């Protein structure tokens, strides 16, 4: 049961809501509702992964529809703050904007923390008094260097770019697989709400296209968009992209970037000289197979323990 | 479409196609913002649209077909290129296509306006075009 | 347009209406919403319209330090202004839920999307400007 509290509360949001335009992840809602409920009031780290753009939030905003699922979990209600790519300073100065987001009303001082220790302190009497029981979302992580200040062992939920992070913190982890895409129906449900038209009235060649891109959300929103203005010929932006996609052709956009480098760029650099050229040396091989480690070592001139490590 | 977006440029979707155009005072502003680059304009796309289509070549199959029949002439005139406008409108082929694709009165039209801007000779030409195109008309359309 | 403005039925969209300083845009408004029932329902915390501009980062968090103020004229909460655009989000947002909820805030002469950045949150939103296609980089 939703509390009525919930049901006018997501009306503004504590946490992004889903889309316009969406096709509920059945596959996944259930099962990810199932793996939260494996916490059990215990601690845990559940993250989740993606680039902005990408259906990161999409993804949660279904899954977590079950109130009762987290309504003893976080009686003192979730918080979604943007953190980002942030530096050392960048980090101090978010810790400023905490002290000031757990005292809204200005019940203490309005001056701000002056150090890390200091500000860790302030929130953990604020969060201990004030504000328990309640869940703070981190969206974003890039540097493991801010997650020193939270690896506590608490009922952590953050967004980043690889599930693996839980590895880097201390207590019971939980990640998203997302083991589900969607199909050409779901697709057409996609298309429908788009330009209003039923299935049933969408061209051969709006099902064509489906049938070469397998029906994907991220390709059918763009392409809706563009044959919204454009007239409709899937033809025209089909062969365009199969000749360097705008992926690779950066054009205006809802997403944040429309270049992968872009946020991908975040990891790639934060690496060193040799294996960020081995990243790159990767695109020689001819996609797309599953080959075994053996056949980098001669390409990056590499040990066998050396290429598996760095893999 | 991103002039349209900037609100630079009106469009009339005419269904698939999208027949963009300016307002009154639109248009005005521009007129007199923009000097001499506009006679270079005018001189460039002649010789460009004659590098790829000629405009006798110009078939009534293009979407810009009666663009140039409509507006070359008011474009050499502007340019104040009278011997170009000579070379154009002193011309049964240009008169034919014009009048196939576009009609005989607009042609008529010009050749009484720019009486006033072709040279002596040529206006003496122009007139003779000015009751030569009394003959047409009639099986016309 | 009035009409067109109850098809918000209660839930989030923006409005934006588009032309230039001295021909008539604020004026267009003034004769179309004067049904008051129209919105009576929508915004029972009072509409107020706020002069925008172009304005550049600098402006924009200028900008933000007054629209605080702006929300307690009173001043019954510290005179003290937000620091940086994350804070004054933040502050905005907690007076606009506890003191000002059920209003509508109108952005007059929107130039910049680094501005709207600020502002796209599928919120219902009135505002002016030079196209009114700047509904479309917008969510809503
Ligand atoms: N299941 C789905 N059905 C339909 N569309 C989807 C689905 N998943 C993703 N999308 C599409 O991908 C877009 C991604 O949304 P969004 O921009 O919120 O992604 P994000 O990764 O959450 O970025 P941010 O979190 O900063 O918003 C959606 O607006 C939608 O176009
Ligand atoms: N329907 C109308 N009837 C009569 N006059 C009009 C009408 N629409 C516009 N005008 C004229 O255009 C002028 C435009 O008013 P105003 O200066 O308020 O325009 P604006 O675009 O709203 O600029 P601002 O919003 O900064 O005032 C009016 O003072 C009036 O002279």
């Amino acid at each position: 049961g939703i509390t009525s509290y919930v049901r006018t509360v997501l009306c503004e949001g504590g946490v992004p809501q889903r889309p316009v335009v969406f096709v509920t992840r059945k596959k996944l809602v259930n099962a990810i509702q199932q793996k939260l409920s494996k916490l059990k009031g215990e601690p845990g780290w559940v993250t989740i992964h993606g680039m902005a753009g990408c259906g990161k939030s999409v993804l949660a905003a279904e899954a977590v529809r079950d109130h009762s699922l987290l309504e003893g979990c976080f009686p003192g209600g979730v918080h979604w703050v943007s953190v980002g790519k942030q530096d050392k300073s960048g980090l101090l100065m978010k810790l400023q904007n905490l002290c000031t987001r757990l005292d809204q009303d200005e019940s203490f001082s309005q001056r701000l923390p002056l150090n890390i220790e200091e500000a860790k302190d302030r929130l953990r009497i604020l969060m201990l008094r004030k504000h328990p029981r309640s869940l703070l979302i981190l969206d974003d992580v890039w540097d493991s260097w801010v997650l020193k200040a939270f690896d506590s062992q608490c009922q952590i939920l953050l967004t980043t770019r690889d599930k693996s992070v839980t590895d880097s913190v201390m207590g019971p982890k939980y990640v998203v697989p997302v083991e589900s895409s969607l199909g050409k129906e779901k697709g057409l449900e996609i298309l429908s709400l788009f330009v209003n038209m039923k299935k049933a009235d969408l061209p051969e060649q709006a099902h064509s296209i489906i049938k070469e891109c397998k029906g994907s959300p991220l390709v059918v929103s763009l392409i809706g968009a563009l044959l919204r203005d454009f007239p409709n010929r899937w033809e025209y932006y089909l062969k365009q992209l199969q000749n360097k996609q705008f992926k690779r052709i950066r054009k205006s956009s809802s997403y944040d970037y429309e270049a992968l480098d872009e946020a991908m760029s975040i990891s790639v650099e934060m690496l060193r000289e040799d294996i960020k050229d081995y990243y790159t040396d990767l695109s020689i091989l001819q996609k797309d197979v599953k080959v075994p480690t053996k056949v980098l070592c001669i390409l990056w001139d590499m040990e066998t323990e050396e290429v598996e490590d760095i893999l | 479409q991103e002039f349209v977006n900037k609100s630079l440029l009106f469009c009339d979707r005419n269904g698939k196609s999208f027949r963009y155009y300016l307002h009154d005072l639109q248009v005005d502003f521009l007129t007199e913002k923009n000097c001499s680059q506009l006679q270079d304009l005018h001189k460039k796309i002649i010789t460009q649209f004659q590098r790829y289509h000629q405009p006798h070549t110009l078939s009534p199959d293009q979407e810009d077909c009666m663009y140039w029949y409509n507006f070359l002439a008011y474009h050499m005139a502007s340019a104040k290129m009278h011997k170009e406008l000579c070379a154009l409108m002193f011309s049964l082929d240009w008169i034919k296509a014009k009048t196939e694709l576009v009609g005989p009165a607009h042609l008529i039209h010009e050749f009484v306006e720019y009486r006033h801007i072709l040279d002596e000779k040529d206006c003496a030409v122009s007139e003779n075009f000015q009751e030569f195109l009394s003959l047409n008309g009639h099986l016309l359309g």
